């Protein structure tokens, strides 16, 4: 099929570029609307609900059956968006135009704004395929060992003010995964506190945490229950510890 | 109806203010495009 | 503009230099000092890359193509009309990408997310610059640089690795290659994992990690995990990139001659070179 | 401060064994291992493997292919094992000569080839189906064979396709390190500059974009791995903060952003197009196209 | 004591000097070091063979 | 004709009028560069020719 | 005929607009191209024969 | 019915003043059309 | 045959008409480009040579 | 004209500012160098002729 | 009445006459400067 | 022209100081090596 | 207005001060502009 | 044959509608190409010879 030009110049070759051309149109259809499934409809700072919703619609809804008889979730949809949606936000208009900034208006690692953000997850915990937690504390974790590495429990837990706090107690796992997602400390303050590890470096003397200061870890959310962590509690958690970076700077030394 | 929140009023009125800065726009565009014909015609 | 969640993260902050001044959005996008910088740098470039195909009279966005100066002009500013569009533009395109990953990084430190992302993109910067930059000083032109042009830098690539051969013998280009490959691997089976797991066969539930790291198990009976797909993913590509720059960077500055040459230590040890057999005998 | 590169703190337990949703438990084993070396960036568990029939189909074909190549190289490298170490990467399983056209080689070389491709061909088409069946029996989607499906149509456009169309098997590929390299720069060589083949210029895009993509995608999970990124399937069902800034950063960066889900729907297609594209190229050049940089001229992409 | 300039116009402009300045000296800090990198780039290629300055051209 | 402010009952001004400045700023650019690729349009070629330059 | 006042009752006003809108720029922008692209449409090369310059 | 939740009456406006626009458009078109035969026609 | 507003009961007339509204466009400006391809066919090159152009 | 003043009830004067110096210094940096591009209108090479050096 | 920014017909007005004189005198210079490069080097 | 001085109450004037000095200091190297690369210009 | 927390009262010393400054400026810079017309003109 | 309505409890009728538009689309644009080719088939230039312009 060399040379054979159907008309002027067009053969094979230009036939199937052409056509490729096509597909990808619909192709980056395809993808930019099934990326609207969370997110959509596009609001003002008021909190209504803008005239410019996208030159892409949002598309039709899908449902996910969720294993251990946690129901039927479907995006896009109005229970998805108002369940996961913050309400009594501490934040104050910078201006009455649009596209600035809203700030704080009182302790932002509390009020849970900014870097220190949570999103409502449904306050039921993370589960394996049997239906058991996936978050254990190592000893409720039967048969789970250290099989490596520096052992931090025991370790006095630095913070960015270079002070100290407590000391390492327990490590929560992902017991499928068989990785430490949380470790727990023992504080001065006779309280118990989680801390996401992917925040504390293990040195060998010790446990950095350069997110946040002193002040903050007996302020950090606590856990209804000792043996479980739910999904909520995670994200205050790690939003609260974040935060640090930006809003315990001041203290942060070295 | 109105899927920005004005009223006829306030569209009436942005309407007059856009139409003059059009008109404005196309005064001066006309003015050069002559400005040209008479420096360089293109037909 | 906004997203049902994007407000309560729109607060201020997060800005390496600036403060007040720049910490408002456009649209979507956040726009810094930085953000400032990559705007005028690229409409600076954009502009005259039109007027250089302007000047040539070219329209066409294929065969629209500003080359970089002779390399007889060595490390000298040029005419603008016989490589100084193109130096113009070089120097603006990097001033572009690093204002792209300090904008990266003020975003990432607004939204309190870590700074892995610019600094992937600075490897993809260290590459362009070893291309445009580094390479050339060591060979002593510009003129060795590549050209902004669709189907033009694509002659460089030809005419660059055809002077040393076939390139495929460059053992960094190899490993650059097997990454490349590996990475599109990866991609593709991470993609259809997580989308089998959350879209099963019809009349049958979702899926969790356990059965991501069951199935890859049976299949070729080990699985990295949840985190350890991300991180060799992007180890890979930044490896890739590393050899590519390291193969470039070697190119013509350490080595002269075709790369088959290179091989050719293995055969020539004194043990196996006399041995008459096989290819090399 | 803690990048999450390498892990820090190991742990394990007895091994997690696997999930029974119509496996069939007796074809899977169930011995494992830890190696700690891969617990610093990975799990450690070296876990059980299924040994099923496709498996065995597979293993069986794929370990003949690998020996028959080893057997040539032996023939062509007179038996001497310092010529074996020695010309290893120079040596060859070459394709058949093209006197013998699309018949049966007439040669011990030819026919060697033959045989192997024959001995790969039942390895992949096994493998595939292996896929396709584990996600099957898990219940899962079969996402990932239809991701495999496009790299076995570039693999198959390779050897058997477009040869048939050219009536030569002189054309595959030969089964050597050093040999294929040359044989894709003839391959271009004979046919214009392939960089002009517009096809192989969308699978280049889509290799560099997979590239591209895969950094972002992990740099982003890492990134927000301290409110639990990587747990991904949770974050789709019950979204939380970290999906929420990977897509204020992409959105405040690019204007645009994606979903937990809908950035694994652009891997999948990121990856597969590299070989979707390629195998059109790869078909159309000297079916449709002897040469491209003149074509390219003709069709404007190139100048006179 | 020492330091306490009496005057609102002077103690507003010793400030916005110092400002610019500041300004001005991070702009050269960074010039400077761009022309370290670039000349000890140089520099190393003088370290180089010869035939890396006699290369071929790509014409591009 | 009479009823074109209903546009702004449907579209933002903001927008609108961000995506006309663009528009006509890139628009004009575009003419300009055409013209000046053309040499008989190209004013500075011109007045070079015209003042013997 | 009569009842096409329904496609309202059916499609949104900004997307058909911002669409429509697009549509039309991008096909007079070929249309023009496609004339220059020929010598005898060209209204600039022909004007600069024309006024023999 | 409706799609989008309008009614027939702004409806029957918004057709109104769309087809006003359009026919606007068409008018400039066909003086063009008409001047580009009178200089240089092309059928 | 006058069933036929069922396909309504099918398909979502948004979708359709999207759809239909494409299909013509690409449909059309390929066969008009069919044309300007055969020299017979392109108007523009019929009008030159009628008109002397 | 009259009502011009209302573009700030519109948009924010920082913003606004920001655009306008960025978008001017950009086109003022793109005409020079336009200028200097041509072997005429380059003020410093023609100088450079004209005074012999 | 309408205003997406908060700035009353009053500070509008006020703001307006002071960006419009920066723009006259931006533009006097301009065209100061531009006279003067047609009499070193006319363009026309 | 006498009500200039509002540009302070709508930008920070400690960042717009800081901002003329980095922009200045870079036209001035701009320059610099602009003439610089002419040899009829350069000095050294 | 106010955006930025200053009084016309602060913006007018400010400004006195900043414009001290350019004028300055500009005083040095046409000085030096006026000696490279000596050394090396340019029109 | 009568009963082979129960393919339409089988099938999706979406699904094979849409499938269907799309197939027989493409075969036809296929058939009208490969006929184009061959002259002998290619009714424009037929034409051209008929009439013999
Ligand atoms: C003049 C022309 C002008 C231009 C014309 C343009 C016209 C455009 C029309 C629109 C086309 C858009 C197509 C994209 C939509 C896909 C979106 C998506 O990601 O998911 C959709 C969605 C995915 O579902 P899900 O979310 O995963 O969950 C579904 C289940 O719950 C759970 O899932 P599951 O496990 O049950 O099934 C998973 C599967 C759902 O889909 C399926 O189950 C079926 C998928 C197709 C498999 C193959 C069909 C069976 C027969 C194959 C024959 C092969 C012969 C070889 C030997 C046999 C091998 C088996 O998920 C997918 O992602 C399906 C998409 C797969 C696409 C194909 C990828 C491999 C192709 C590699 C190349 C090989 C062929 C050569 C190509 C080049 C030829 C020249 O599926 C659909 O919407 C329906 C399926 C669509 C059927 C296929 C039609 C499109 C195929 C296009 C391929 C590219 C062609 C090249 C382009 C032209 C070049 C010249
Ligand atoms: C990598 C080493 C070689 C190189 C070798 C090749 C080869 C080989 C090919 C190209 C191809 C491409 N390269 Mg490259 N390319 C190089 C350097 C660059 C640079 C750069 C700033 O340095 C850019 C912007 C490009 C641009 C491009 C695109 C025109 C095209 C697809 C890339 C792609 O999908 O990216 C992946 C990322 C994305 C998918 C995002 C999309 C980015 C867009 C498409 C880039 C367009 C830039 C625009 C036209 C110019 C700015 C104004 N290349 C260097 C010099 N490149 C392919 C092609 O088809 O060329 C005709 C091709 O065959
Ligand atoms: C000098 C020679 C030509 C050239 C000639 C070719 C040729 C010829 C080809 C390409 C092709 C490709 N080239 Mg090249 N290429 C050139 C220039 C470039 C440049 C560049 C920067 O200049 C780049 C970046 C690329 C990019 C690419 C890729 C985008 C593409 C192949 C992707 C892929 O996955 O392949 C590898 C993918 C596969 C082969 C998939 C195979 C999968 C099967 C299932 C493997 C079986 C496994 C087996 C049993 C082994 C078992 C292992 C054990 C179990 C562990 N080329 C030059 C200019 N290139 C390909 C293409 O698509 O052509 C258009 C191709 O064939
Ligand atoms: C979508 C395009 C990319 C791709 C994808 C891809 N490949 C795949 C898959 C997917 C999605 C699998 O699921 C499957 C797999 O198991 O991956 C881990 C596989 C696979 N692709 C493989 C390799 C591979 N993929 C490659 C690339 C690519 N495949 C593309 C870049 C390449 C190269 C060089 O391009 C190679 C070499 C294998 C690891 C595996 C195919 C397994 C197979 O068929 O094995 C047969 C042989 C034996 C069982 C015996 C071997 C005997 C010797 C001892 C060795
Ligand atoms: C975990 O989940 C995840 C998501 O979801 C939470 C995600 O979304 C993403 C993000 C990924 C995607 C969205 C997938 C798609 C991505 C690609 C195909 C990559 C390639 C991208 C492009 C081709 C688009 C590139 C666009 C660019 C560079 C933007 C161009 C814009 C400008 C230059 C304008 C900039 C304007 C500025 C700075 C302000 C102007 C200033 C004024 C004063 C005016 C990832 C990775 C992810 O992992
Ligand atoms: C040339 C290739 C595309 C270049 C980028 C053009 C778009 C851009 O920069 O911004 C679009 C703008 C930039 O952001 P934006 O904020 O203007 O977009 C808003 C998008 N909606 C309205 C849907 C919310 O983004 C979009 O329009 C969204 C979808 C864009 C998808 C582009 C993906 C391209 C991938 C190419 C792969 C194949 C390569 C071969
Ligand atoms: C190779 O191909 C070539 C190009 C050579 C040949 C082929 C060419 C082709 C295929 C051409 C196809 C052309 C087509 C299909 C053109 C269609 C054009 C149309 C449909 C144009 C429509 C224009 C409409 C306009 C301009 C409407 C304007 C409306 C207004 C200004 C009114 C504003 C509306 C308001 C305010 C709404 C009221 C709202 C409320 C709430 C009351
Ligand atoms: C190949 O292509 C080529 C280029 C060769 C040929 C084709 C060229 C094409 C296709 C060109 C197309 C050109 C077009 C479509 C041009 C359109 C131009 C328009 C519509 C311009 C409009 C300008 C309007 C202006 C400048 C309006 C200004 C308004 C103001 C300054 C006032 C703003 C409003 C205010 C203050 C009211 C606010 C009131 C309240 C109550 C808030
Ligand atoms: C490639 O094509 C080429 C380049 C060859 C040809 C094309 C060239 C083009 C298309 C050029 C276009 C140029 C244009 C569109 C130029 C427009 C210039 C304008 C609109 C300039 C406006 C300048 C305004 C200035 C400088 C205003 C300055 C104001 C001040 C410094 C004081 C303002 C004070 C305020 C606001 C205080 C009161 C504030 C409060 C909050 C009370
Ligand atoms: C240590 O020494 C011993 C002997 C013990 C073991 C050593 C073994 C060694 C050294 C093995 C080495 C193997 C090598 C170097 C393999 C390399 C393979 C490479 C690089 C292959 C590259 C590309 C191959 C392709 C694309 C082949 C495609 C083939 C097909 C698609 C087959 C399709 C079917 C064909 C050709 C016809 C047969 C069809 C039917 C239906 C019978
Ligand atoms: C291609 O383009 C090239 C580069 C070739 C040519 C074009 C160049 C361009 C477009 C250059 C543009 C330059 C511009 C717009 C420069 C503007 C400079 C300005 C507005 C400078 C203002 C300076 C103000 C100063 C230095 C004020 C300082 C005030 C103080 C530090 C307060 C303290 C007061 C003192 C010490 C005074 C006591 C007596
Ligand atoms: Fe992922």
């Amino acid at each position: 099929m060399v040379g054979v030009n159907f008309f002027g110049d067009f053969d094979l070759a230009s036939l199937a570029i052409w056509s490729f051309w096509g597909f990808l149109a619909f192709l980056i259809y395809y993808l930019q609307t099934e990326n609207m499934r969370e997110g959509y409809p596009l609001e003002m700072e008021d909190g209504s609900v803008a005239p410019n919703q996208g030159l892409f619609p949002v598309p039709k809804p899908k449902t996910f059956k969720l294993p251990n008889g946690r129901g039927e979730i479907v995006m896009p949809s109005a229970e998805n968006e108002a369940a996961h949606r913050r309400n009594d936000l501490a934040l104050a208009r910078t201006s009455v135009s649009e596209g600035f900034p809203h700030a704080p208006t009182g302790n932002a690692l509390v009020d849970g704004v900014g870097p220190a953000s949570w999103v409502p997850r449904r306050d039921e915990p993370e589960l394996d395929a049997h239906g058991h937690n996936k978050i254990m504390p190592m000893a409720l974790a039967k048969g789970f060992n250290v099989t490596a590495g520096r052992d931090p429990r025991g370790l006095p837990v630095q913070a960015a003010d270079l002070e100290v706090v407590g000391r390492v107690s327990e490590l929560w796992v992902d017991v499928p995964e068989q990785m430490v997602r949380y470790l727990e400390i023992d504080l001065n303050s006779g309280k118990k506190r989680l801390v996401p590890m992917t925040l504390a470096k293990i040195w060998a003397d010790r446990v950095r945490v350069n997110a946040i200061a002193s002040d903050s870890f007996e302020n950090i959310p606590a856990t209804r229950s000792a043996s479980e962590v739910t999904k909520l509690e995670e994200d205050k958690i790690s939003g609260y510890v974040a935060g640090g970076w930006l809003y315990d700077a001041d203290k942060r030394k070295r | 109806l109105s899927f920005t929140g004005l009223s006829d009023e306030q569209a009436q009125e942005l309407h007059s203010v856009y139409m003059s800065g059009l008109w404005l726009f196309v005064t001066i565009a006309v003015i050069a495009h002559i400005a040209v014909y008479i420096w360089r015609p293109w037909l | 503009a906004l997203l049902s969640f994007e407000r309560k993260y729109r607060v201020p902050g997060g800005t390496l230099v600036g403060g007040n001044l720049f910490d408002f959005w456009v649209g979507p996008f956040y726009v810094g000092f930085f953000g400032v910088t990559t705007f005028f740098f690229a409409a600076l470039g954009t502009l005259l890359i039109l007027y250089g195909t302007a000047m040539e009279g070219v329209w066409n966005p294929q065969l629209i193509s500003i080359e970089p100066p002779s390399v007889e002009n060595g490390l000298a500013f040029a005419p603008l009309a016989e490589g100084g569009l193109w130096q113009l533009i070089t120097i603006c395109a990097l001033g572009a990408f690093i204002s792209w990953a300090l904008r990266e990084v003020e975003i990432c430190r607004k939204l309190g997310i870590g700074l892995h992302i610019p600094f992937a993109f600075s490897f993809a910067i260290l590459a362009y610059a070893v291309l445009v930059v580094f390479r050339p000083l060591l060979m002593g032109s510009w003129g060795y640089a590549f050209p902004y042009g669709i189907w033009t830098h694509l002659d460089w690539v030809s005419n660059t690795g055809y002077t040393y051969g076939n390139f495929h013998y460059n053992p960094a280009h190899m490993l650059g290659i097997s990454f490349f490959f590996t990475t599109a691997l990866a991609l593709a089976l991470h993609g259809a994992l997580v989308l089998s797991a959350a879209n099963p066969e019809k009349g049958q539930e979702m899926k969790t990690a356990d059965h991501e790291d069951t199935f890859f198990r049976d299949l070729v009976g080990y699985s990295i995990g949840t985190l350890g797909i991300h991180r060799l993913g992007l180890l890979l590509a930044l490896m890739a990139v590393f050899w590519s720059a390291v193969c470039m960077i070697i190119t013509g500055t350490i080595w002269f001659d075709q790369w088959s040459n290179w091989w050719y230590w293995w055969v020539e040890l004194p043990w196996w070179v006399d041995i008459p057999g096989g290819v090399n005998g | 401060e803690y990048q999450n590169i390498f892990t820090q703190v190991q742990v394990g337990g007895a091994p997690e064994m696997g999930l029974v949703e119509g496996v069939d438990l007796s074809n899977r084993t169930k011995g494992t291992t830890n190696w700690t070396l891969l617990g610093w960036f990975g799990n450690a568990q070296i876990g059980p493997i299924y040994l099923g029939g496709w498996g065995t189909v597979s293993l069986i074909s794929g370990v003949l292919w690998f020996m028959t190549i080893g057997a040539w190289f032996w023939y062509e490298a007179g038996f001497n094992p310092a010529v074996f170490m020695r010309d290893l990467f120079y040596l060859s399983l070459d394709a058949p000569d093209a006197k013998y056209g699309l018949g049966v080689p007439r040669d011990a070389e030819g026919i060697m080839w033959f045989i192997a491709s024959f001995f790969m061909f039942v390895a992949v088409w096994s493998w595939w189906i292996r896929t396709y069946t584990r996600a099957a029996a898990l219940g899962m989607g079969k996402h990932t064979a239809w991701a495999f499906l496009s790299a076995i149509w570039l693999w198959m456009v390779l050897g058997f396709i477009r040869p048939i169309l050219m009536g030569s098997w002189s054309e595959a590929v030969p089964y050597g390190i050093f040999t294929h390299l040359d044989w894709t720069n003839n391959f271009s060589l004979t046919y214009g500059n392939l960089f002009y083949n517009p096809f192989h210029g969308l699978s280049i895009a889509f290799l560099y974009g997979s590239a591209l993509l895969f950094a972002m995608h992990g740099a982003t999970i890492l990134a927000v791995s301290r409110f639990g990124g990587d747990r991904e399937l949770e974050q789709i069902v019950d979204r939380g903060t970290a999906a929420e800034r990977a897509a204020l950063f992409w959105r405040w960066t690019m204007g645009f952003n994606a979903t937990m889900e809908g950035i694994h729907r652009w891997a999948w297609w990121f990856g597969v197009l590299v070989t979707l594209t390629g195998g059109i190229g790869i078909l159309l050049s000297g079916t449709v196209v002897d040469n491209w940089y003149v074509w390219a001229q003709v069709h404007g992409y190139a100048p006179v | 004591n020492y330091s306490h300039e009496p005057n609102a116009v002077i103690n507003l402009r010793v400030w916005a000097l110092g400002q610019m300045v500041w300004g001005a000296f991070l702009a050269a800090v960074g010039v400077v070091v761009v022309i370290c990198l670039l000349v000890g780039t140089y520099l190393a290629g003088l370290l180089l063979p010869e035939q890396s300055k006699q290369a071929p051209s790509p014409y591009g | 004709m009479s009823k074109f402010y209903k546009i702004w009952q449907v579209f933002d001004p903001r927008r609108v009028f961000v995506a006309q400045g663009v528009f006509l700023f890139l628009l004009a650019v575009m003419i300009h560069l055409i013209l000046l690729s053309k040499p008989d349009y190209n004013w500075l070629d011109v007045g070079t020719a015209k003042y013997g330059r």
